[PDB]
RNA sequence: GCUGGCGACCAUAGCAAGAGUGAACCACCUGAUCCCUUCCCGAACUCAGAAGUGAAACCUCUUAGCGCUGAUGGUAGUGUGGGAUUACCCAUGUGAGAGUAAGUCAUCGCCAGCU
RNA sequence: AGUAACGGAGGAGUACGAAGGUGCGCUCAGCGUGGUCGGAAAUCACGCGUAGAGUAUAAAGGCAAAAGCGCGCUUAACUGC
RNA sequence: CGAAAGCUAUUUAGGUAGCGCCUCGGACGAAUACCAUAGGGGGUAGAGCACUGUUUCGGCUAACCGAUGCAAACUCCGAAUACCUAUGAGUACUAUCCGGGAGACAGACUGCGGGUGCUAACGUCCGUAGUCAAGAGGAAAACAAUCCAGACCGCCAGCUAAGGCCCCAAAAUCAUAGUUAAGUGGGAAACGAUGUGGGAAGGCAAGUCGGCCUGCGCGGAAGAUGUAACGGGG
């Protein structure tokens, strides 16, 4: 499960998702992508689920690449615990998905496997999501 | 051989709600520049960029730009795409 | 139980006469931590980096220099 | 000269304090209440502060 | 037309690479006796010099190569009024950062000497 | 400017007659090379890009007239304000 | 005429004191505010990767190069507002100072910016504006805190606001052009599907094929006294 191996500070205030994801929105890797067009969080358990369905529809052919990295913890509190006495501990870590990013790329495959490959990963994720080709301006 | 119909964009028709009102009725603003000349702001229709963006010989040759009794020679320098959705929203034209 | 808890009391730092008022001779116009403005000319400084007038003018602030240092001034 | 006439046309009890206090400072009382004012760049800012709620002719 | 000093300004003015100068000025250069130095050293700081050379340096000229500067148009954000509630839409005012076209191998003041 | 929570992170309850004043003077760290032990790192000598070194002590704001680092002489770490 | 439910301290925490906020008297009148113009300093929104951290793929021999992302306690940048000063028009018993008398220091909801919680709570803690408190009338069926609007008294007079005009119940069974067949309207997701209206294109030769973008609908849809998720009739 995809994490940073050490960071600054261990807690994170929670913080807005809002606007649209203006840089990481462009094939840069491979010819086809997967792209959201809706926003959310995106933990690492789904992470690494959509990339095994991924990588066992496409057999292990060509490559894939992940664009999305979690690095943004989320803390809870214990079951049965009243609302004060300091912040919770450490559960996950997500990425925040705003419309436009691409998700994964894959490289080295007719379209035909790909869009399989993606149209099986699109169901394990929590938000709706599109396919991109590679384009010049 | 590419050729776009344009219509001239003047001032009061520049700006953010101008400009989502000319994208509103599918329209696309544009800049021309380049040379020795000023700039020339510019009004495309959507359906017709979008139809010209799909054949890959459009982003290499010289393409002909008609704001009426005017005509630019020119090449498309730059392209801005909705994130979402990958309509375009404006292009840059170099006098060529 | 926790380990946080605690801070300082505030300072009030900050700039206390803008560009283009009068002053007297003695007035603060800078209570800075560092060295965030310079003293130009009729301005002078303290121990702490406070900047104060000591002739009777107007403010004012620049830009001077190879290093490109803010400066404040009073005009008389 | 230039003058225009301006009239309260919505409530003012629930606005901001300079929204009031911009209304105060044209002569406006209440809703219907018209009167007559200078031109000016001075008047104008005060008369674009409150468009929402005056009428000008 | 080549200089020396003191400033304004602080890269459109800077670094790089190349080329040029020795009447004058400046620099290297000679000797350490005296003045004056080196936690050792005449290296530097000094003093008395004038056989040399423009080698190093400085200074002035060339080229955007690296840098620096930089529109227009669009986009993001946003005050006020209204509508929606996952953060948007409409009216009105405002408006970046990044990127693109393009620009730059400096302008000026006071003084002294040389031709 | 100020601004709360059994909100998120760190320090203090000292040190120094020089680690204060003053005149004069200096410039870090990092790398490559050639050098007896001696090696990736002691001490030299020479180069290219450099603020990434330092500050008695936490962090921040600062620091070329260096506020960083030395040497001689000194007590302004004065009294009234 | 008209508050406060705050700040600071307290063997203080449901008490009290100074300051803030109300009222009366005196002095003094433009010093005051709103707006325009002019002069200022920011490091937030956004953005970016120059520092501090972290992330992906490649090249080369941990580090350098190319391409690619992220940040409350990163910044080469950087607003709108807000705030401070001077000058000027118009409109306002404005602003200051000196005395007598206080109450109050349990607040609540709604919107915007946040911390905490599960971007849970009619939760909790701050900033900022409105209302209630301490405010009646009209609308939202009924409904402190929402929308319109601030009640000196009287009238079997008139115009409007929010919201409305088939009946209960005042006013259009009004006019023009469309969509819906689900009582949708009048409660709810991933996802499913030849429902139906509109639009920009393609392949093949009486047309046919399937693909995108869209308006309105369908399924997904189970609870306990009685229809009961339009107030009702309809
Ligand atoms: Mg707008
Ligand atoms: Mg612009
Ligand atoms: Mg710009
Ligand atoms: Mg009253
Ligand atoms: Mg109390
Ligand atoms: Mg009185
Ligand atoms: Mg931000
Ligand atoms: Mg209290
Ligand atoms: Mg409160
Ligand atoms: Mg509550
Ligand atoms: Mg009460
Ligand atoms: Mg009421
Ligand atoms: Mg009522
Ligand atoms: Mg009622
Ligand atoms: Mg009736
Ligand atoms: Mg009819």
């Amino acid at each position: 499960m995809l994490q940073p191996k050490r960071t600054k500070f261990r807690k994170v205030h929670k913080g807005r998702n809002t606007g649209l994801a203006h840089r990481g929105s462009t094939v840069s890797f491979g010819s086809i992508a997967i792209k959201a067009t809706e926003r959310g969080r995106m933990t690492a358990r789904q992470i690494e689920a959509a990339r095994r369905t991924i990588s066992r529809r496409i057999k292990r052919g060509g490559k894939i690449f992940i664009r999305v990295f979690p690095d943004k913890p989320i803390t809870e509190k214990p079951l049965e615990v009243r609302m004060g006495n300091g912040k919770g501990n450490v559960e996950y870590w997500v990425c925040e998905i705003k419309p436009g990013k691409i998700l994964y790329e894959i490289e080295g495959v007719n379209e035909d496997l790909a869009r399989e490959a993606f149209a099986l990963a699109a169901a394990k994720l929590p938000f709706k999501t599109t396919i991109v080709t590679r384009t010049v301006m | 051989n590419f050729v776009l119909n344009a219509q001239a964009r003047a001032e009061d028709k520049q700006g953010k709600g101008a400009s989502r009102r000319l994208r509103r009725e599918s329209l696309v603003p544009a800049i021309i520049y380049g040379g020795n000349a000023e700039p020339v702001a510019v009004t495309l229709e959507l359906r017709e960029l979008v139809k010209a963006l799909e054949s890959n010989a459009f982003f290499e040759e010289v393409v002909e730009i008609k704001v009426g009794d005017k005509v630019e020679n020119v090449k498309i320098q730059a392209l801005q795409r909705h994130p979402a959705k990958n309509t375009p929203m404006h292009a840059d034209f170099k006098r060529a | 139980s926790t380990k946080n808890g605690r801070d300082s009391n505030p300072k009030m730092l900050g700039v206390k006469v803008y560009g283009g008022q009068t002053v007297t001779a003695g007035n603060i116009i800078v209570r800075q931590r560092g060295t965030e403005f310079h003293a130009g000319a009729n301005v002078g400084m303290g121990r702490d980096h406070t900047l104060f007038a000591t002739a009777d003018g107007v403010v004012k602030f620049e830009v001077k220099g190879q290093f490109g240092r803010r400066y404040v001034k009073v005009e008389t | 000269m230039k003058t225009i006439k301006v009239t309260q046309t919505k409530s003012s009890s629930h606005r901001l304090k300079n929204h009031k206090l911009c209304l105060q400072g044209l002569g406006l009382r209440r809703i219907g209440h018209t009167v007559e004012v200078q031109d000016t760049p001075s008047n104008r800012g005060m008369i674009n502060k409150v468009y929402y709620m005056v009428s000008v002719e």
